[PDB]
RNA sequence: GUUUGUGUGUUUUACCGGCUUAUCUGAAAAGGGGCAACAGAGAACCUGGGAUGAUAUUCCAAAAAGAAAUUGCAUGUGGG
RNA sequence: UUUUCGCUUCCUUUUUUUGGUUGCGCACCUACAAAUUGCCAACUCAGAACUGCUUACGGCGGGGAAUCCAACUGUAUAAUU
RNA sequence: UGGAAAUGCGAAACACUUGCCAGGUGACCCAUCCAUCCUCCCACGGUGAGCUUUCUUUUCACCAUAAUCCACAUCUCCGGCCUUGCUGGGGCUUGGGCCUCUCGA
RNA sequence: GCGCACAUUCGGCUCUUCGUGAUGUUUUUUUACAUUCAUUGCGACGCGCGGCUUCCAGGAAUGAAGGAGGGUAGUUCGGGGGAGAACGUACUGGUGCGUCAGAGGUGAAAUUCUUAGACCGCACCAAGACGAACUACAGCGAAGGCAUUCUUCAAGGAUA
């Protein structure tokens, strides 16, 4: 669960991004606190946001599950890879 | 962040498939003025031709090139490098006008600096091709 | 504008060809028309096209997986069991 | 140009001319795509080689 | 660029002309070509070969696989499970590709009419419809003639039996409704 | 005289670029032979004609038939 | 109107940052009726009257109730079936 | 060889080679309606012919080929000098850019 | 009980200023010597005060929690379930031998097997199965029903 609570937690009091392209210029602004991604990942853009995540010196999370689950999770309803939290604050255990 | 001059790029689409450029100059935003953020960049259009043996008589000094352009580019299209090709003696204080005149003049140098830093220097790397 | 009881397509055969059959048939019309979920993009949409071949709308992705309904379990469990066996064969 | 076959011949290069390299045979997306996927795939592969450098040392 | 190709037969759903890099320094991925021997039993390959240099001759057909049951690494044979009632032994040799038929027979599903039959048969010689031996003309066939529909001798034959006189039934240890069980009990 | 600009010499040579004698290197299989389509695949003309007895997207030439299209190959000049 | 709409002036903080302030613009019919009306337009079906008298051109599936038989569609003995 | 870009050009010259080009370059069923082109009829006008006796608006006819450009004006700037620039259809495709749709729409 | 003489009462812990700039004093001392100390600066917390200044606010505003209900949170319990894997071991069938005048079954035998060779013994395999006594007025499970292991998965209860 608690990458999903602690981001459940964050995508309720935090800013994120989800939206890949949103993603990535989150990460580049550095907005991007963490990146997540979902199982489900055509991995080039695991790379690609790896090597901006990593550049970003951001979390990458390997948050295991999928793409609906992620929506899901995020309060959300539609197909779902990757996020970016930007900020959330008292998500702090996403900021550990 | 983290995108800075000197850093090295791959550029992708109008007229640089794949090519390499460096931050000259980040423009860190959108502004009117250009609507989307949008870097500066120096960069190479061309890659010299082959090193080899005695190649030719004279010699094949002809091949020796490297074919700069400058451009402002969107951010959403260059692969940024980790490497960095920086624009210390280049650029810290001798900074490139554009303008137009400027950019055309700036370029001129930059071309010899390039070779400059291409003449025997380090990271040859950035002044070729990928094999795609 | 009617939808039948209980027979959805067979309707096309009318009383011909047996109720039985129907129900044979009847099954094979559900799993192979279906629209199955993507892998990797991950919705629904992949869809047989000759004869149990299938391209994801969608993410444009082909897999074969034949017959009537892409990967049986036997597959699958194969898939696992290759998972497995492959996996304890490293380990 | 998009045309058909005995067309070509006629058909002017310079209308036959907007590009990218592999890719005159193409529009934007699937070249910059591919160009991505070589790109850092390459250098993964580098640093693969780079992981296992300081191990043996 | 400059490779080398990647598509032939079909075993289940990669998505094509793929990265396979083979013999034993293959890894082992679905599909992937190891020699079978090199395959760890109870493995589940497709494709295995026999003769060896024929790229899978056995399960050659939609929807198997087939089931390594053994090794004898001491002549470097194996035992093998074709589909079929049936162990073929051949050495442990030879190539396979990793898994399954992607392919897993339409024979399940039920036909329906001639139609379908006719399209169905197709891509060789013509075949089907299918007429019985019973009043096919006396002067080429066995079974023609006899005042009404039946059959006259015994269809059991000896195996040997001269084509004409050599049809249906060959020598069949048994036949009609199979009341019991083949081979072990 | 300089330096520069311009023009010229069958100058000379070095160097390119070309081109041919010329010399060496230098390709592998359902394809080591060749046919097989009067509808597939399928490479350049349109309309008009006080136009034929009976033919024509073929006959009408320069001007009022015209206007086209393509090939081949020249030629000079042009781009050079 | 404790936020990343933008800028000007001014005030405040060091500030020619912010923030407040001002002018204007940015998001927000909160401009909003009805859409009145103008125009042109259509043959379908329908409706109703009026009316009167005609198996009338044309073209137009018999039906029912059972028994035998073959599931069906398909196939065919050129030139009896 | 132009424009972040989608994407540019009298010529940005560059031919063999590619276990080269899932390169509609040949290349492909039917299938669906629908959309509309084409053509086509109707009919209005309007012409011209022809018709037409107790009655009428009757009849017919009324056209444009391949082959090629796309530069007119808006706007530039309504023409001093018109010089940025040459901006400028419809209506299907896709893409591209900005904004980033999430109370879900 | 309350206040009380001193913090030099048991006692707090920086409420024996704090922190840092640092300097100084220290100099076989708890080195250097921040606070204390001496020098002094800024910040300063504690604590106090001071200035307030500005803004802003409920107590109980919103009974009382069932030996009512519902959850929740904590170890855990059970043959609960569900996916796994591993096996023990037998029944066989089989093999592989060994041998051998009999086997075998039975109320009575009879049908069975027989010297290719029955049984038989042992080795071993194959196969499919089954979890044996354990293990019991004993557990779990809505009920049906539920007993190697581990591996799991998700579930349940009770108790707190």
């Amino acid at each position: 669960d608690t990458i999903n609570t602690k981001i459940q937690l964050v995508m309720k009091s935090g800013k994120y991004v989800l939206g890949t392209q949103q993603s990535l210029k989150t990460l580049r602004q550095g907005r991007s606190k963490l990146v997540v991604i979902s199982a489900n990942c055509p991995p080039i853009r695991k790379a690609e946001i790896e090597y901006y995540c990593t550049l970003s010196k951001t979390p990458i999370h390997h948050y295991s599950g999928n793409n609906l689950d992620l929506g899901t999770a995020c309060g959300r309803h539609f197909r779902a890879c990757v996020l970016s939290i930007t900020d959330v604050g008292d998500s702090d255990i996403t900021s550990a | 962040k983290f995108l800075k001059p000197g850093k090295v790029v791959i550029m992708t689409s109008g007229r640089y498939a794949g090519k390499k450029a460096v931050i000259v100059q980040n423009t860190d935003t959108r502004n009117k003025e250009r609507p989307y953020g949008h870097s500066l960049l120096a960069g190479i259009k061309k890659y010299p031709r082959k090193v080899v043996r005695g190649m030719s008589k004279r010699s094949i000094t002809r091949r020796s090139q490297v074919g700069v352009f400058l451009r402002v580019v969107n951010h959403k299209h260059f692969l940024p490098t980790r490497y960095n090709m920086d624009l210390s003696r280049e650029l810290r204080g001798r900074i490139n006008v554009s303008d137009a005149s400027k950019k055309a003049k700036s370029k001129q140098l930059v071309k010899r600096l390039f070779q400059a830093r291409y003449n025997a220097g380090n990271n040859r790397w950035f002044f070729q091709r990928l094999r795609f | 504008a009617k939808r039948t009881v209980k027979m959805g397509v067979m309707g096309r055969y009318g009383a011909r060809y047996g109720s039985n059959p129907r129900k044979r048939a009847k099954k094979l019309e559900v799993s192979q028309h279906a629209k199955h979920f993507c892998s990797f993009c991950g919705k629904f949409a992949f869809r047989r096209k000759a004869v149990g071949i299938w391209r994801c709308d969608g993410c444009s992705k082909t897999v074969a997986g034949g017959a009537y309904t892409l990967s049986t379990p036997n597959n699958t469990t194969v898939r696992s069991t290759v998972r497995r066996l492959r996996e304890l064969k490293q380990s | 140009k998009a045309l058909r076959h005995t067309k070509a011949r006629l058909a002017p290069r310079h209308q036959k001319t907007t590009s990218r390299p592999y890719g005159g045979v193409l529009s934007h997306e699937q070249v910059r795509d591919r160009i991505v996927r070589a790109f850092l795939i390459e250098e993964q592969r580098i640093v693969k080689r780079a992981l296992k450098a300081h191990a043996k040392v | 660029y400059r490779r080398v190709k990647e598509l032939m037969v079909a075993p289940e759903g990669m998505f094509t002309g793929q990265s396979m890099l083979c013999g034993v320094k293959a890894p082992l991925a679905i599909g992937n070509v190891l020699p079978l021997g090199q395959i760890t039993e109870g493995c589940i390959v497709c494709n295995v070969e026999a003769k060896v240099g024929d790229r899978g001759t056995l399960a050659r057909a939609s929807g198997d696989y087939c089931i390594i049951i053994s090794h004898n690494t001491e002549t470097g044979r194996t035992r093998l499970k074709l589909p079929s009632g049936q162990k073929k032994t051949v050495p442990s040799s030879c190539r396979a590709m990793i898994g399954i038929v992607a392919g897993g027979g339409r024979i399940e599903k039920p036909v329906l009419k001639a139609g379908n039959s006719f399209y169905r048969f197709r891509g060789k010689r013509n075949c089907w419809p299918k007429v019985r031996g019973v009043a096919r003309n006396p002067v080429e066939h066995p079974h023609g003639g006899g005042n009404h529909q039946h059959i006259g001798h015994p269809s059991t034959v000896s195996r040997h039996a001269p084509p004409g006189q050599k049809v249906g039934l060959i020598a069949a240890r048994r036949t009609g409704r199979i009341r019991g069980s083949r081979a072990v009990r």
